[PDB]
């Protein structure tokens, strides 16, 4: 399979309680490896995986410098957006940024990302071609015009195809044991009486990595999709993930249902039956 | 490795 | 009365669960995962017999491809047969704090 690196940054204004708080986190696939919190005491980029601690002081100094500059950029962008929309300074607003790159099983550049959201919704995004922008409203079109005039797409593409890829490859190598693993899901089924006419069948997947997984229910062989309760995939806390899907079943009909599990650490997809 | 340039909306 | 909220509001999805299947007398981790919410300010407490457990840790704030936020709060614990555990969540979209009890089969 392929791999990804992503940084997610959030800025949150708090009027009457000082300056906006800025949080940034770094991920390779579904493994966090760095954080920065503008409210914390260290004022440094900090490690959050074992395999990144081996990096020297030259690394923590340049990364801290780059992330602090970004925090100041987005603190001003919050002020700019307030003007573009003529919003009240008493309100609490949010600015989110996501950027990063995907490689293929050869380390070949597959795709790059560089996008902003304001108050939980798309603001401006670098298109898949890495050469123009998507602007989601009139305020974002002001920024689009400015960034076109200043060749920002060229600047960021250079980062995404060079630095971003070089870093991801270096992290994949340095953390091969943890990042280049798959853990297949351990699976089982639980049974929960509701009344005397109904019972919940729950299909479980535990201990898997990466997080992406598909769990479906069938009855005689046809999809039971809108009668299925399906929870969000959740972290165990040890680096693996968990998920379940459930269906309500009439008494005596348990044997009509099958659960189906797809995951990349599985050689073939699984079928489970009560 | 972080990006080196953010700029202004 | 104003709330300090901008943008489309999304209620958190709350799950409370153990890291490993529970076993009385064996140390484990109690997790409360909240996901899919907006705005990002949220309050989470783990409860042991109705009382706030005092040094719960939590993940760094992050978000999914659709921009909605997620957070994991967690604390080491050793379950028993009688002790009851819950997670308590407050968010601007909730009319009062929501309490979700730990069910050893969920």
């Amino acid at each position: 399979g392929s791999h990804s690196m992503r940084y997610f940054s959030t800025s949150v204004s708090r009027p009457g309680r000082g300056e906006p708080r800025f949080i940034a986190v770094g991920y390779v696939d579904d493994t966090q490896f760095v954080r920065f919190d503008s409210d914390a005491a260290s004022q440094r980029m900090e490690p959050r995986a074992p395999w990144i601690e081996q990096e020297g002081p030259e690394y923590w100094d340049e990364e801290t410098g780059k992330v602090k500059a970004h925090s100041q950029t987005d603190r001003e962008n919050l002020r700019i957006a307030l003007r573009y929309y003529n919003q009240s300074e008493a309100g609490s607003h949010t600015l989110q940024m996501m950027f990063g790159c995907d490689v293929g099983s050869d380390g070949r550049f597959l795709r790059g990302y560089h996008q902003y959201a304001y108050d939980g919704k798309d603001y401006i995004a670098l298109k898949e071609d890495l050469r123009s922008w998507t602007a989601a409203d009139m305020a974002a079109q002001i920024t689009k015009r400015k960034w076109e005039a200043a060749h920002v797409a060229e600047q960021q593409r250079a980062y995404l195809e060079g630095t971003c890829v070089d870093g991801l490859r270096r992290y994949l190598e340095n953390g091969k044991e943890t990042l280049q693993r798959t853990d297949p899901p351990k699976t089982h089924m639980t049974h929960h009486p509701i009344s005397d006419h109904e019972a919940t069948l729950r299909c479980w997947a535990l201990g898997f990595y990466p997080a992406e997984i598909t769990l479906t229910w069938q009855r005689d062989g046809e999809d039971q999709t809108q009668d299925t309760e399906l929870v969000e995939t959740r972290p165990a806390g040890d680096g693996t993930f968990q998920k379940w899907a459930a269906v309500v079943v009439p008494s005596g009909e348990e044997q009509r249902y099958t659960c189906h599990v797809q995951h990349e650490g599985l050689p073939k997809p699984l079928t489970l039956r009560w | 490795m972080y990006v080196k340039w953010p700029w202004y909306v | 009365g104003s709330s300090g909220s901008s943008g489309i509001q999304r209620t958190p999805k709350i799950q409370v669960y153990s890291r490993h299947p529970a076993e009385n007398g064996k140390s484990n981790f109690l997790n409360c995962y909240v996901s899919g919410f907006h705005p990002s300010d949220i309050e989470v407490d783990l409860l042991k017999n109705g009382e706030r457990i005092e040094k719960v840790e939590h993940s760094d704030l992050s978000f999914s491809k659709d921009w909605s936020f997620y957070l994991l709060y967690y604390t080491e614990f050793t379950p028993t047969e009688k002790d009851e555990y819950a997670c308590r969540v407050n968010h601007v979209t909730l009319s009062q704090p929501k309490i979700v009890k730990w069910d050893r089969d969920m």
